[PDB]
This record gives C-alpha cells, sequence and structure tokens, in this order.
C-alpha cells in the first residue's frame, strides 16, 4: 500500500523520447487498453506540464491474439538509478542455463498491484499518437509499477520472494529466475509435469492475485541442455583443388587470431606457383599432418575465456542465406563466450527481416539465461531498414540495444 | 447568474535551481507611458491584469508599438528572459497533419476564439515572476507594477497550455459527435462535418452551446473566409487541396540564397507538382557557405530549372483520404541518385508526391535507393494514413529476388507489384559463388611507397600471363584496386581473380553500381562486360604462390 522511494541518477534528466509513427490497428488498440488501465487507475491523464515522454507500442504475443501495450523504457532505465539498497544484486542463478526445461512466464501483470512512487510518476509519461497529428496525442502516466521498467522486478522483488516461498520450499530443485516481467522456471523433469509443475505455479499468481490477468496462461519452453554452441570446424576431403585449399588457409589465418599453435606453412607450401583455381593439388604428407594438428587444437577451448559483469555483452550476426544465421556472443574480441546457428526461422522464409528480428529475440532469451542480462547487438541491415519494420515481428516484453553494420564482413565464410 | 465551470488551471514551475526574472525597466518617453497607462487600465479592467505591491521583486520590460498608420500603440512585454528560465512543456504543434490525409468535409465552419483565449488563467504561484513596470511620468513617482492573470502573449507556455485547455473542453463534444472534425490555428477554431448544411449549423450552434459552459463565446459574427484556406502554407479547399501557389522567379544572377529559397520553394512544392528535381540546383549549395556568393549554373542546371518550371506552368490537386479505397505508392529512378514518388487511390488522382535523394556516399546501387526510397515513403505513409501503401515499383520480381537472396544483409520491402515505366531498375553484374573451370586464373596485387606516393599494379596467371604496370601519386589502397582493373582488363569473357585486398573485396561485397571513385567505375564497367567472374580471397603475405609471385613483383 506504500511505494518505495526513487530517483534518477544525479545529474542525469528524465527520458524525452520522441514517439515514433503508429499504424492505425495498434493505435486503436492501445486506445482500448488505456482507457481499460486508466479506469482501473493504473495510469492516468497528464498535461503540457510534463516535459517527458516515452515511446509506446503494440504487439501481438507468441501464439496469441491479443494486443500487448509495450514501453519502451530503454532510456528511462539507462536513466533509473541502480537498485541496491535492500539487496546488492541477484548473483545470478548459473544453473539455470543446465535445465532439462526452462519455462518463461509473463508475470509483468503482477506489477500493477503495486503503485509506484508519486514524484517519480512524471518521468513514465507517454503518447498514444494520433494518425496524421490531425487529433491531439492522448497523453497518460503511470501510478504503478510499469511492465518493462527496470525499477518493477527491483521494487516488487520483496513481495515476489513471498508468494513463492511455499512451492519454492515445496520443490527445491527448481531453479527460479525474474527477469523484467518475464520469470525463468527451470526443472529437470519430463515435459508432461512440466506442464503440471509450471500449472501448479500458475497457481499462486491467481491465489496471491484473489487478496483475470492477461498473459499469465502464455508458457515458452526452453532447453538450455540441448543448446548447441560451435566449433569451428575443417573440411574432410580426399580432393582439394587450390580454390579449397586457399579458403582452408583463410580459414586457419583466421583462427589463429583465436588459437595459438595454428600453423600454415605446409599448406601455403603447396600453394606454390600459379596455379589454375580448380586444379587439384594432392596434399604432402608435412601438410595432411599441419592440417590434423590445427584440427585437435581447434577441438579444445579457447583459453582464459571469462565472463565479466562489469561489461558489455555483445551479439554479431551473419545472415548466411537460406534462412540460415549465425552468431557470437563475447566481450572481447575473439574470446567468444558463446556461438550458435538457426537454421528454419518460423513463417518467414520470405521475409529477410522478421526472420532476423526472430533471431535477435532468442539470442537475448539465450543471453537472459545465461548471464542475466541483454547483450548489445550488430545487426546486417540498414539503420532505415530496421528501424522501419523491427515492430511488427517483436514479441517479447524487453528490448536489447543495437547497432549497425554497412560493411560486409569477411567473417562471413568463416562461420559457414 | 448562469454558472459556468472554471478552466483547470495548470501547474507551472521554474526551471530547476533557476530564479525569474530581474530584468531593468527600460527609459520610455513621456508619450508611450502614457499609452501604456491606457492599454494596461482596460486591461486590468479585463481582469488580465493585477497591480502589485513593491514586494514582487521580478521584472520583464515592456515596450510601446505604434502600429503602421495608425495613431494608436500596441503594448509588447518582453519576456525572453522569463522564457530562458520556465520549464518544458510537453509541446504539441510539433506534428501539423497533411491535407493528403484528410478526409473530404462538404461543410467547414470558421469560429474564433481570441477572446476563449483569456478564458485561460495562469497558474497562482506563477504570476509573480510574470511582474512589470510601466515607469512613471518623469520618474517622479514609483512606477505602477502589473502582474498576469491570463496567459500572456509571447510567454513560453501560452501555446502548450492554451491548446491543452481547449482539447480538455473539445474532448466530449468531439467525442460525442463522431462525424465532427475540429482544429486549432492562430485564434481560430475551424470544425467541419459532411452533413447537408443544416444539419451542420445545428451542430456548430450545438458547440456555440458547449463553449458557453465555460462562459466562452465564439462570435456568430463571424469571418470573410471563403474556399481556399491558407493554412500552414497549403491551399484547402472542400474537395481538393495544393501548396499555396509557387512562382519561381527569373534572374540573370543567380546566389548561395537565391537559390536556397528555389530549392526550398522546390521541396516544398515536391509534394504535390510530380516530377520535381533538385539535385543540380543543390550541388551548387555544396560546401559554400556565403549567403550572398553568386554560384553560377551548369548546363545541367539550367535545364533542370526548365524541366521546373515546364512542371510548375500550370496548377495541380492533391485530394483527400478515401479510407474506403487502396493506397497506391509509385517511385520513378530520375538518375543521379533521384527518385520521384506519387502517392494516389485512383489513377492520376494523386493525394501527394515526392522525391527521394541518395545518401551521401561513396559507392551504391540502384537497388539499395529504391530500398531507402520505398522505406521512407512507408514512414510517411504510417504517419499519413495510419497503413503500408501497396508498392508499384520498376523492379522486375526476378531481380528483387536474385538481390535479396543473395545480399549480405537483411533487406524487406512491403506488398509491391512490377510496374514496366523505364528505366527499369537491374542488377549490372553477379559474381559467381564457385571458381569457374576453364576460366584463366588471375593472381592479382598491388603497392604503394607511402612517401614517395610510386607504387606499381599487375598480375600473374596459370596461363603464363603477367603485367606489371607503374603509378606515380597512388596509395595502396588504389594499387590494389587497379591491380584488379587490369586483370579484368586482360582477361577473357570468364575469369578467376585472386587478391589479398580485404579493402578490395569489401567494396565489391557491396555490389556498388556506380561510385565516386573513377577507378572503382572502371571496375564496375568492367564486371558489367563479363560473362561470368569469380572474385577470391587470400591473406597477404602467407606465401601463397601466385599471390608471393605477384608481391614480390609489385614491391618492386
Ligand atoms: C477541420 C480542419 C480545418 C483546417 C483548416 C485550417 C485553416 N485555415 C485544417 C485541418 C487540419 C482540419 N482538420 C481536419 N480536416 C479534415 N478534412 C477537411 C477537408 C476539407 C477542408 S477545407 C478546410 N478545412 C478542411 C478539412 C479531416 N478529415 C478527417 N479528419 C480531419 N481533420
Amino acid at each position: 500500500i506504500e511505494t518505495v522511494p526513487v530517483k534518477l541518477k544525479p545529474g542525469m534528466d528524465g527520458p524525452k523520447v520522441k514517439q515514433w509513427p503508429l499504424t492505425e490497428e495498434k493505435i486503436k488498440a492501445l486506445v482500448e487498453i488505456c482507457t481499460e488501465m486508466e479506469k482501473e487507475g493504473k495510469i492516468s491523464k497528464i498535461g503540457p506540464e510534463n516535459p517527458y515522454n516515452t515511446p509506446v507500442f503494440a504487439i501481438k504475443k507468441k501464439d496469441s491474439t491479443k494486443w500487448r501495450k509495450l514501453v519502451d523504457f530503454r532510456e528511462l532505465n539507462k536513466r533509473t538509478q541502480d537498485f541496491w539498497e535492500v539487496q546488492l544484486g541477484i548473483p545470478h542463478p548459473a544453473g539455470l542455463k543446465k535445465k532439462k526445461s526452462v519455462t518463461v512466464l509473463d508475470v509483468g501483470d503482477a506489477y500493477f498491484s503495486v503503485p509506484l512512487d508519486e514524484d517519480f510518476r512524471k518521468y513514465t509519461a507517454f503518447t498514444i499518437p494520433s494518425i496524421n497529428n490531425e487529433t491531439p496525442g492522448i497523453r497518460y502516466q503511470y501510478n504503478v509499477l510499469p511492465q518493462g521498467w527496470k525499477g518493477s522486478p527491483a521494487i516488487f522483488q520483496s513481495s515476489m520472494t513471498k508468494i513463492l516461498e511455499p512451492f519454492k520450499k515445496q520443490n527445491p530443485d527448481i531453479v527460479i529466475y525474474q527477469y523484467m516481467d518475464d520469470l525463468y522456471v527451470g526443472s529437470d523433469l519430463e515435459i508432461g509435469q512440466h506442464r503440471t509443475k509450471i500449472e501448479e505455479l500458475r497457481q499462486h499468481l491467481l491465489r496471491w492475485g484473489l487478496t483475470e490477468p492477461p498473459f499469465l496462461w502464455m508458457g515458452y519452453e526452453l532447453h538450455p541442455d540441448k543448446w548447441t554452441v560451435q566449433p569451428i570446424v575443417l573440411p574432410e576431403k580426399d580432393s582439394w583443388t587450390v580454390n579449397d585449399i586457399q579458403k582452408l588457409v583463410g580459414k586457419l589465418n583466421w583462427a589463429s587470431q583465436i588459437y595459438p599453435g595454428i600453423k600454415v606453412r605446409q599448406l601455403s607450401k603447396l600453394l606454390r606457383g600459379t596455379k589454375a583455381l580448380t586444379e587439384v593439388i594432392p596434399l604432402t604428407e608435412e601438410a595432411e599432418l599441419e592440417l590434423a594438428e590445427n584440427r585437435e587444437i581447434l577441438k579444445e577451448p579457447v583459453h582464459g575465456v571469462y565472463y565479466d559483469p562489469s561489461k558489455d555483452l555483445i551479439a554479431e550476426i551473419q545472415k548466411q542465406g537460406q534462412g540460415q544465421w549465425t552468431y557470437q556472443i563475447y566481450q572481447e574480441p575473439f574470446k567468444n563466450l558463446k556461438t550458435g546457428k538457426y537454421a528454419r526461422m518460423r513463417g518467414a522464409h520470405t521475409n529477410d527481416v522478421k526472420q532476423l528480428t526472430e533471431a535477435v529475440q532468442k539470442i537475448t532469451t539465450e543471453s537472459i539465461v545465461i548471464w542475466g542480462k541483454t547483450p548489445k547487438f550488430k545487426l546486417p541491415i540498414q539503420k532505415e531498414t530496421w528501424e522501419t519494420w523491427w515492430t511488427e515481428y517483436w514479441q517479447a516484453t524487453w528490448i536489447p540495444e543495437w547497432e549497425f553494420v554497412n560493411t560486409p564482413p569477411l567473417v562471413k565464410l568463416w562461420y559457414q | 447568474m448562469v454558472p459556468i465551470s472554471p478552466i483547470e488551471t495548470v501547474p507551472v514551475k521554474l526551471k530547476p535551481g533557476m530564479d525569474g526574472p530581474k530584468v531593468k525597466q527600460w527609459p520610455l518617453t513621456e508619450e508611450k507611458i502614457k499609452a501604456l497607462v491606457e492599454i494596461c487600465t482596460e486591461m486590468e479592467k479585463e481582469g488580465k491584469i493585477s497591480k502589485i505591491g513593491p514586494e514582487n521583486p521580478y521584472n520583464t520590460p515592456v515596450f510601446a508599438i505604434k502600429k503602421k498608420d495608425s495613431t494608436k500603440w500596441r503594448k509588447l512585454v518582453d519576456f525572453r528572459e522569463l522564457n530562458k528560465r520556465t520549464q518544458d512543456f510537453w509541446e504539441v504543434q510539433l506534428g501539423i497533419p497533411h491535407p493528403a490525409g484528410l478526409k473530404k468535409n462538404k461543410s467547414v465552419t470558421v469560429l474564433d476564439v481570441g477572446d476563449a483565449y483569456f478564458s485561460v488563467p495562469l497558474d497562482e504561484d506563477f504570476r509573480k515572476y510574470t511582474a512589470f513596470t510601466i515607469p512613471s511620468i518623469n520618474n517622479e513617482t514609483p512606477g505602477i507594477r502589473y502582474q498576469y492573470n491570463v496567459l500572456p502573449q509571447g510567454w513560453k507556455g501560452s501555446p502548450a497550455i492554451f491548446q491543452s485547455s481547449m482539447t480538455k473542453i473539445l474532448e466530449p463534444f468531439a467525442a460525442q459527435n463522431p462525424d465532427i472534425v475540429i482544429c486549432q490555428y492562430m485564434d481560430d477554431l475551424y470544425v467541419g462535418s459532411d452533413l447537408e448544411i443544416g444539419q451542420h449549423r445545428t451542430k456548430i450552434e450545438e458547440l456555440r452551446q458547449h463553449l458557453l459552459r465555460w462562459g466562452l463565446t465564439t462570435p456568430d459574427k463571424k469571418h470573410q473566409k471563403e474556399p481556399p484556406f491558407l493554412w500552414m502554407g497549403y491551399e484547402l479547399h472542400p474537395d481538393k487541396w495544393t501548396v499555396q501557389p509557387i512562382v519561381l522567379p527569373e534572374k540573370d544572377s543567380w546566389t548561395v540564397n537565391d537559390i536556397q529559397k528555389l530549392v526550398g520553394k522546390l521541396n516544398w512544392a515536391s509534394q504535390i507538382y510530380p516530377g520535381i528535381k533538385v539535385r543540380q540546383l543543390s550541388k551548387l549549395l555544396r560546401g559554400t557557405k556565403a549567403l550572398t556568393e553568386v554560384i553560377p549554373l551548369t548546363e545541367e542546371a539550367e535545364l533542370e530549372l526548365a524541366e521546373n518550371r515546364e512542371i510548375l506552368k500550370e496548377p495541380v490537386h492533391g485530394v483527400y483520404y478515401d479510407p474506403s479505397k487502396d493506397l497506391i505508392a509509385e517511385i520513378q529512378k530520375q538518375g543521379q541518385g533521384q527518385w520521384t514518388y506519387q502517392i494516389y487511390q485512383e489513377p492520376f488522382k494523386n493525394l501527394k508526391t515526392g522525391k527521394y535523394a541518395r545518401m551521401r556516399g561513396a559507392h551504391t546501387n540502384d537497388v539499395k535507393q529504391l530500398t531507402e526510397a520505398v522505406q521512407k515513403i512507408t514512414t510517411e505513409s504510417i504517419v499519413i494514413w495510419g497503413k503500408t501503401p501497396k508498392f508499384k515499383l520498376p523492379i522486375q520480381k526476378e531481380t528483387w529476388e536474385t538481390w535479396w537472396t543473395e545480399y549480405w544483409q537483411a533487406t524487406w520491402i512491403p506488398e509491391w507489384e512490377f510496374v514496366n515505366t523505364p528505366p527499369l531498375v537491374k542488377l549490372w553484374y553477379q559474381l559467381e559463388k564457385e571458381p569457374i573451370v576453364g576460366a584463366e586464373t588471375f593472381y592479382v596485387d598491388g603497392a604503394a611507397n607511402r612517401e614517395t606516393k610510386l607504387g606499381k599494379a599487375g598480375y600473374v596467371t596459370n596461363k603464363g600471363r603477367q603485367k606489371v604496370v607503374p603509378l606515380t601519386n597512388t596509395t595502396n589502397q588504389k594499387t590494389e584496386l587497379q591491380a584488379i582493373y587490369l586483370a579484368l582488363q586482360d582477361s577473357g569473357l570468364e575469369v578467376n581473380i585472386v587478391t589479398d585486398s580485404q579493402y578490395a573485396l569489401g567494396i565489391i561485397q557491396a555490389q556498388p553500381d556506380k561510385s565516386e571513385s573513377e577507378l572503382v567505375n572502371q571496375i564496375i564497367e568492367q564486371l558489367i562486360k563479363k560473362e561470368k567472374v569469380y572474385l577470391a580471397w587470400v591473406p597477404a603475405h602467407k606465401g601463397i604462390g601466385g599471390n608471393e609471385q605477384v608481391d614480390k613483383l609489385v614491391s618492386a
């Protein structure tokens, strides 16, 4: 019933972000949604004495037909102070990424039962725009904890460790993690009474909430245990052409920036001479051997590869063609903490951007599980194409950071 | 008394930590002082201002201006200082509507609200900051002191707070009358509907009624206005709209400022006048920042301008949005990285039009530009109609397919169809995916001496063909390109080229079809002529024979 004190970081003013164009359907949805929210005290209309703004839009969640409101608290979140006035941090559950089944729940709706500090409210201002700026924009602000705000899981955390006390103690093998509006629930059992343990975990948020929820019935089904990392592999051929060997050497020269003992002397030595690209070169013993030693090296791990929560996670993505994408997460160049590949992107076979968008979401979900933070992406797409379309495909309640890549990497090959 | 609802007041604060204004009142001639005392007396009677004590220590200067060809003076208070110290507001005017997005209105009425404006009170605790002093005759007396009770003309928050207060009042009327549209412009309200004009003046009378509830009268002795309506630079009519008349001046002397005002009008007009070109006119603007500089017009600039005047020789109109029918956008290539578009619903009845300029780069291609254009149009259409128009585009379905399927970046355009109106956009060349069998293999390389600027470029092949050419005033990057150019120049219709240049690869993997480096253009020109070209990269200085052979050959 009583609010938690909140302020911004010193020297920083509140967010003033432009609202970007919305389609008619997303406007209608948002208006209806906000009409009910205001009618329940979750938000209230505000005046011109409020210079602040945060963008807003609408999405349809995964396998659902209901519009969800999604605020883009990315700016407010940077400018919202960090949260250490009871806890000093949640020592990320390193066991979550080792479960047969981790399910992801939308518990965001629980947030709206807790009020927001009256002095902080002005900072959550948002505008539902109008088509053509005809009518003026409807301006609301938040009276409660908002879905998507960094503060909501932190403030509500006091109350959440509660609701879980039963089920937790009555199921000590389950790992439970919370990141924004998402609750990540990792069992070790069988998918069917997964859909029992998950089923009975829903209860409490009903059970507690009585003293209907919109997307509480939803469940995302992960498997960090069948999560496929990647090694680097060289081809195994009976016949090598000069091209085959030139590419091989190219790749190896590149792995050497990562792995130490990589040698290309003997292999280049076959490429001594001005030969035709398609000509077959037989391998010398000296070369077959050097290739084999290099293979042994690529099998082992990288050396001195550590995560450092003090730092940024960076995600690169390359488009490989035919629905396949490859990606790498790292903090230091050539020190991959994870690599991966994605090979048949759902309902998007003719749409590059839909694929890329779903890709960014999968990689983010994975990054939340492994490190409890999102990465900053390096997308292979012009800023303007991406900025135009990603909202149409976005199905997650959070949003990562991203920058753009306008120069074609050679690296694309080496990961194909 | 007919009780009237108060206009709710908006709490206004000064900027954080800052204080109000304390500015020296300017000395005034006796004439101006007498003038001001009258003006303020009447205003005080109207409740707009109130006399304050000598406590209030804030001051904004006040002035007197004699309206030209009127013996009358007018009062001018200089809030510039107080504006600097008043907070930020959520301003609404940021987006002006675009005519093409409106729906036709049979009847459109115009109401005056220069009197409603002063029905908007200024927040109680902020009034003190609006203090000013009319000096006394001979400074022989304390200057009279006044403070504001209403939003002052020329204050930071007046428009934001005035606009919002009106909307707040109008909201229930607008919402229970969904067959009416209302707009705010200067001291005036404009209301249209699409009803027979009897049913319409009814609803105006209903509105005049509703406004009275807040004690607002909107003069029924209304305005001489008739179509068209001059508004934000346009010409609004009941059924159509165009830009407020565009007239291109004749000159025998064009200056940086002259041409500047000429593109502005051309840009502004390019939103309804189809096929309008800029470029060679904004080319003459490149860099030169002297507003008076008499730049000479190229023979491209004169022909482009004479293509303009011909398009502006007669007026054209845009229609209004008919939500029931589809929205179509059509694009055309104009050369020099110029694109031009029309958005329409039925053939030849444009709603608006426009042009897109290629992005400042060093290498580019038609497919990329079309895409960027498509996206610009897409966002524009979301802003104006709330939907994406269907595209008609001068690019074969097959071309686009090959492009996006092989491009290294992700890319997309919304629903679209091919429109066969030249010049069609095409892919000019396509690199092989595998090496070519029977095609000669050219190992190339280039190097320059960073100080002398001398370097060499050349190749060697499986067939014993060789070349090394020497070069002055060149760089490593130029010599690596030049080398590739030699190989293309001296080979047959099919060729395999091996280079160690990451730089060069990076340029050709971007698949440009035009460049600012004439050297890249020559290469493109060569590529276009070939039947098959496989470009292969190998790392330098790793003694890959072939490569090493020509590296030792060009670092001599
Ligand atoms: C009613 C209105 C009047 C004006 C006129 C400004 C002046 N002077 C400008 C605007 C932007 C509007 N707003 C408006 N206008 C619409 N149509 C319209 C159609 C024809 C004319 S002629 C003069 N004004 C108009 C207005 C409209 N259709 C759906 N929503 C709409 N909103």
